[PDB]
Formats: structure tokens, sequence, C-alpha cells
RNA sequence: AGCUUUACUGCAGGCUGUCGCUGAG
RNA sequence: CGCACGGAGGCGAAGAACCACAGAUUUCCGAAUGAGAAUCUCUAACAAUUGCUUCGCGCAAUGAGGAACCCCGAGAACUGAAACAUCUCAGUAUCGGGAGGAACAGAAAACGCAACGUGAUGUCGUUAGUAACCGCGAGUGAACGCGAUACAGCCCAAAC
């Protein structure tokens, strides 16, 4: 949703690694308020980094990093 | 080892190998047990090489008894590598004939004469 | 001593346990044998046409 | 006893799996966990 | 590939080790040893670890208690997130 | 005019007699030392290997094998049987000696494929028999002619399933008339009454 | 069905001759 | 936004859901193959057996599975004979080894309606419960040929 196909392949290999770390820290703290319970939650994007990361990670592969 | 009945002295190995190498360029020679076998037998053969070292012995066992009923000459070669090298082979050679030799028939013919006397 | 209720308290002792292979827990601890997949004792599993009635 | 690492895994998972079915999905299906396990009362692999 | 770190164990006792202690818990993969836990804390907090304990719990995931240096505050990091 | 090939044959066919018979006396004092399955580098009888099949060429081995002369190795029964089948003594394998050298070897090498076997005598105790393997995963075979056939996938473990030339012997298959009628087209097919 | 024996019939096992391995005077 | 009809929230006209083909990812144990181990652990690995070989695991092979079918080996007993031993149950049950999408068989040292004839092999129908076996008891039991199906014929060893 908020992150397509196109902008991850248009994007440069340290831009995807860049773009990852970031997800995956965004991921890591959603998890850590849902860990303390915290409900200022939004059930729909915890589930939607997990598909970011997938995606970006696919893409790295189909486009040899 | 069982198709030897008598040893050849180095020194007359060495000659009879070198009158080989000369009869290959010289004149004509059958290299293979198969082939030197029908030498013998058309009679074409003139002098016939047999290597010591050869297992199975089957292979050649039949030379000796079907060279003496054929007046055929033979003698003995230790190495079979250095036979084959000596017909000119890059592999062995179980045996070998030199059909007719050329500018070794003086030699060919004293070896003959020097093994007779071998007993 | 009765080889019943009497014989039964002694029965602390492991033998068949959950099996690294076939995942029954028939994985004899002490023979290091499975009984139902025949692992630690044979490559092929562990199979008899007595498994069965003869004509199926 | 002695529990290995892994037996502690599965023993783990096995008390997870002794859990009650949530209320909404008695919900969720209009309308019972057929594998609950008593320590005493059941017998665990192993 | 896995990730070290899983997520902040917070229970009522982790609080404790964290106000009183300067330590902070967390839900670690079972196949990391304290020197790896040590590595991606001070990394994903910038903080220094002094010690770390490990406990494999009857949840089936491993259970970090690392503690921090006087330099870090223990509170002050867990606020972040 | 004979070929040398035909000596070795023609000493063969009396392997007690000649030559041929120093020999054995000679070779089966090694070969009594030698183990279940040893790799030759050449067959001991040439005629007989090349009739067979055999090429002096990369990816064509042989093996000579040694198993035990005699009946069955039974086992007397341990339960009730009727006086016809009590018997220990007498029984004998539906598999000859032969067979049974094929089958030894080609475990010896599970990549490589039985194209044929050859007796090579026997002493008081045991017999010989030099077995000729081919590699059906060697170009040197794939690229043959004459042998490519052996690399089909339905030729794997052939020996094994008595495709072999003994085998198709040993199966009663020689016969394509009269007396093969529990044979052709398979001893199984047959209800095993062969 | 277990057991017995100079019940009937067989089967292991032991002993013994013979052939092969096995050759020279 | 599976079964699954809740609560919250989210995704979809940047064409989602869903379907087809293709690709990515694909933890640990497992033939399980670096070594050990009840799915974990210890310090670079085709373990083991082979073929080729630059003789170095460099290039390859094997292992295990599968509903039954198929091929090669090992091979009962209850039962029937109104007892029972040969016979029968039966080359059945069960066991060992192994192939393939089918196996196996197969181009005559055949047949032998004996012929001036047929012409690789399976299989189906028949021949026939015939011939043959058998305490000649109970029982057991083909083939050639014929009518069909489908058809297909070749390569070495040796001589030179
Ligand atoms: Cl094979
Ligand atoms: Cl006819
Ligand atoms: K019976
Ligand atoms: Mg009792
Ligand atoms: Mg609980
Ligand atoms: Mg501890
Ligand atoms: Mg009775
Ligand atoms: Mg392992
Ligand atoms: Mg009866
Ligand atoms: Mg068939
Ligand atoms: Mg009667
Ligand atoms: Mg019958
Ligand atoms: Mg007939
Ligand atoms: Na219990
Ligand atoms: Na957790
Ligand atoms: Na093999
Ligand atoms: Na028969
Ligand atoms: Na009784
Ligand atoms: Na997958
Ligand atoms: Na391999
Ligand atoms: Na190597
Ligand atoms: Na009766
Ligand atoms: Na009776
Ligand atoms: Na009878």
């Amino acid at each position: 949703t908020v992150l397509h196909v196109q902008e991850i392949r248009d994007m440069t290999p340290a831009e995807r690694e860049a773009e990852l770390d970031d997800l995956k820290t965004e991921l890591l703290n959603a998890r850590a308020v849902q860990a303390a319970g915290g409900a200022p939650e939004n059930p729909g994007r915890i589930k939607e980094l997990r598909k970011a990361i997938a995606r970006i990670k696919t893409i790295q592969g189909e486009e040899g990093d | 080892p069982v198709y030897v009945d008598f040893d050849v002295p180095a020194d007359l190995e060495d000659d009879a190998l070198e009158a080989l190498e000369v009869a290959r360029d010289t004149g004509a020679v059958k290299k293979g047990t198969n082939e030197t076998t029908k030498s013998i037998e058309r009679g074409s053969a003139e002098l016939v090489f047999v290597a010591e070292d050869v297992q199975p012995e089957e292979i050649v066992m039949h030379i000796p008894e079907l060279a003496d009923e054929k007046g055929v000459p033979f003698i003995f070669v230790e190495q079979q590598d250095d036979l084959g090298h000596a017909a000119g082979l890059e592999v062995g050679s179980a045996a070998a004939a030199v059909t007719d030799a050329g500018e070794a028939d003086a030699d060919v013919e004293d070896i003959a004469d020097k093994v007779e006397e071998l007993r | 001593t009765g080889a019943g209720t009497p014989s039964q308290g002694k029965k602390n002792t492991t033998t068949h346990t959950k099996c690294r292979r076939c995942g029954e827990k028939s994985y004899h601890t002490k023979k290091k044998v499975c009984s139902s997949c025949g692992f630690g004792k044979s490559a092929k599993r562990r199979d008899y046409e007595w498994q069965s009635k003869a004509g199926e | 006893g002695k529990k290995s690492k892994a037996t502690k895994k599965r023993l783990a998972k096995l008390d997870n799996q002794n859990s009650r079915v949530p209320a909404w999905v008695m919900l969720k299906t209009d309308r019972r966990n057929h594998k609950r396990r008593h320590w005493r009362r059941n017998d665990t692999d192993e | 590939s896995w990730d070290v770190i899983k997520h902040p164990h917070v229970t009522e006792k982790a609080m404790n080790d964290m106000d009183f202690q300067n330590k902070l818990q967390f839900a670690v993969d079972d196949r990391a040893s304290k020197g790896e836990v040590a590595d991606a804390v001070e990394e994903q907090y910038d903080v220094t670890v002094e010690q770390v304990n490990t406990q494999n719990t009857m949840d089936g995931e491993k259970k970090a208690v690392v503690r921090l240096s006087e330099d870090d505050d223990a509170q002050e990091v867990a606020s972040r997130i | 005019a004979r070929s040398a090939y035909s000596y070795i044959r023609d000493a063969w066919e009396n392997p007690g007699d000649g030559q041929l018979a120093e020999l054995q006396w000679q070779r089966q004092q090694e070969w009594r030392n030698e183990g279940a399955v040893e790799r030759i580098e050449r067959p001991t009888r040439l005629d007989k290997a090349r009739s067979q099949g055999y090429k002096a060429k990369q990816g064509v081995i042989v093996a000579r094998v040694s198993v035990r002369k005699g009946s069955a190795r039974k086992r007397r029964h341990k339960a009730g049987r009727r006086s016809k089948r009590q018997g220990v003594t007498r029984i004998t394998r539906r598999k000859d000696i032969q067979r049974v050298a094929e089958e030894r070897a080609s475990r010896t090498f599970p990549n490589l494929r039985v194209l044929n076997s050859y007796s090579v005598g026997q002493d008081g105790r045991q017999k010989w028999h030099e077995v000729i393997l081919i590699d059906p995963n060697h170009p040197a075979i794939q690229n043959d002619d004459d042998l490519s056939w052996i690399c089909a996938d339905d030729q794997a473990d052939r020996v094994f399933r008595g495709l072999t030339g003994a085998g198709r012997r040993n199966r009663g298959l020689s016969g394509k008339g009269k007396g093969s009628e529990k044979t052709r087209p398979s001893l199984r097919s047959n209800g095993g009454k062969g």
C-alpha cells in the first residue's frame, strides 16, 4: 500500500537496504508496543510492515541486490 | 614365466629391441598379439618378440609352441612398454613380430642364431 | 509380592520416546531404535504387509 | 528428571495447546477444544 | 535469516530490574548467545552492555536479562519505545 | 587364420590340462588370499570377455568374485513342518552361484551395471567368476553405439531383476518352445511354477 | 496341546566308505 | 482480509480478491551424507561404496519414497483328503532385493494340425477340464493350432 513495487524498483540497492533497516525498526517498535499491551495500535500496518519487507527482499533478489 | 623356458641376457635383449626399431623404419613390423599370431601362421614372420610381464599369461602362452611348429624364431623381452615403444607405439605391447626386417636382416639373423644357441 | 498392582509401583523408567524421524513416541531411548519406523535400525522406513488384510 | 532443550520446547507447546478457544471465535462462527489435557488425568508423550 | 532481538519482555518483574537494577529484559531468538544478545542490544539502542543473563522459557522463547552500564539509564531507554 | 583369441578360448576348454593347468594351480593361491570382490585391470579370459561385450575402454570394469561351493546354507525349521518340508541338507537354491557372484559384484559397485560374467575356475570349496560391469554415466559409454543401451533408466539394477544373461538362462528362458510354458514371459506371471 | 517310548514316518547331529580340492617316487 | 458470520483495524480504480502458468523465499529432524544427538549440539565436510580422473571429492553415480501394478530371490500352516505321511491348501500368506510409468518377454539350435505347411513377443477368446500328473485316492492340469489385439525389426564376438 503506502509502499509500491515500482517505488522499490526505482530505489538503488543502497536505498532498499536503508529502507529495509527502516521498516525492520518500525516493525520492532510496533512489536515492542504490543509487548506492552499498547493499544495505540493500527493492526493493519504491522501486517503491512511484514509484506513490505518481503517485497523489498524479493526485489533485491530479482535485481541481484 | 610359464611360457618362458629360457632367460635372455640383458645385453641380448638390448640388441634385439634395437633391431626392432630399425625394423619399423627400414622394413615392416606387426604390433599386438593378434597381428603377431597371424604372421606366424601365415608364415610372413621372421622374428617375433614376446614380453615376460604379461598378465593374464593366456594372452601369449601359445606363441612359443606355435612359432616352433613354423620354424619362426622368437625372443623374450622383460618389459612390456619397452617392446611397445620399440615397435613405435605410445602404449605397451605384449608381442610384436618383424615381418621382413630391413638393414637389420644381418642382425636379426644373428639374434635368431644367438637364441637357438641359448637353447 | 503380587505381579499386579504391587509390581506396578517400580515403573518409573523411560524407554519409548518421541522419535526424531517419525514423530511417534516409539523411540526406545535405551536401544536407540524406533519400534514404529525403524529409525536407528533401518535406513528404509519400517513397514510390513501384515499391517493390513492380505488382499488389501 | 532432567529435560533437554528440545523436550522443553515440546512441553512448552503442549502447555500452549492446552488453552481454550478464544471467546471471539465463538461469535465469529455463531458457535470446544477436543485436545484439553490435564497434567494428572492425562499423559503426554516421551 | 533470523534476527537476534524479538521484542521487549515487559512485565512487573521486568520493570523492577529496570527501575532498580538498570536492566532490560528481552525475548530473544533461542539460538542467540549472551555475546550476540549483548552486541545486538548495544547496536539497536546505542548503550553499553555490562552483563547478560539468559533463560530458555516455558513459553518456547529465550529470555535475556541485560544490565546496562552506569552511563546509560534503562528506564529512559525503554521509554523511547 | 585363427585369431590369437581362439587360443585363449581353446585353452580354457580344458582348464585342468596344459599350461593353463599350472597357471591355475598358481593363481588360485593368490586368489584364495584376495577378497570377496577384486577389481582387476585385465580379463583373465580375453576371448570370453570380448565375446560377451567387453571392450578396452573407459567405463568398462571387471572384477573377480568368489562364492562358496555347494547347496543352500539352510537353517532347520523351528516350528511345525510336515516331513516334506523338514529338509535342510539336500535343499539347493534356485539361483546359481554365477548369479550370486554377479550380484555381490554389482553391490560392490553401486553405480555400475552388470553386463555379463564368466567362470574362471574353482578349487575344492569355492568358485570364481569374473564379472564385467559398465559405468552408465561415463560419456565414453553414453556415446558407444554398442553399449549405450545399458544407459537407459530401465536397465537400472538389471542384475537384481535377473535381466542378465546368466539370469535369463537360470530363469529357464533359453528354449522358445516346448518346456517354457511356465517360464516366458516371466516366472512370476506364471504363478512361480517354472 | 504338553510329555514319553524298542508306535508310524521323517529331520538334525555323530561315526564310517567314496568322489572333488589332490601333487611327485 | 481461508474454514470462521466477533471486536478493532486495514487493503483495493497505482485494478485488490480470486484462478492459471512461471519465479522468489523455503527454519529443524528426516535417505540424512563432517561428527554426535529422542527434532538438539560440537569443530569445514558428497559420510559410506564406486566410476572417471588434472589422483584434488576436481567431475559424476548410488542411498530413500510411492496406491497398487511389475521383476528377481526365501517360503509356511490352519485346511482338503471326512484320520493321515505323498498329495492338497500353494509357490498362496509372510519375508529379502530391485525397475518403470508401465514392467517382463521378444526376432527360433521355434513349431511338428508331418506339411509342396506356420513364421519374433506379450495379451484376449478358444483349444479344454482335453493331453499329462496322482496313497491312479481326493484332487491337480498345460501346449501346438485357431479367431482376435497390436505389429518391427536389429546390434556385436570372429574372419579380413
Ligand atoms: Cl546391475
Ligand atoms: Cl502350423
Ligand atoms: K499339511
Ligand atoms: Mg506374569
Ligand atoms: Mg498457562
Ligand atoms: Mg542457565
Ligand atoms: Mg495330541
Ligand atoms: Mg547428520
Ligand atoms: Mg483331513
Ligand atoms: Mg507379464
Ligand atoms: Mg482316502
Ligand atoms: Mg499345482
Ligand atoms: Mg506344443
Ligand atoms: Na500426567
Ligand atoms: Na514472545
Ligand atoms: Na550396481
Ligand atoms: Na518347474
Ligand atoms: Na498341553
Ligand atoms: Na515452498
Ligand atoms: Na553425492
Ligand atoms: Na577425488
Ligand atoms: Na476331515
Ligand atoms: Na486329526
Ligand atoms: Na500323490
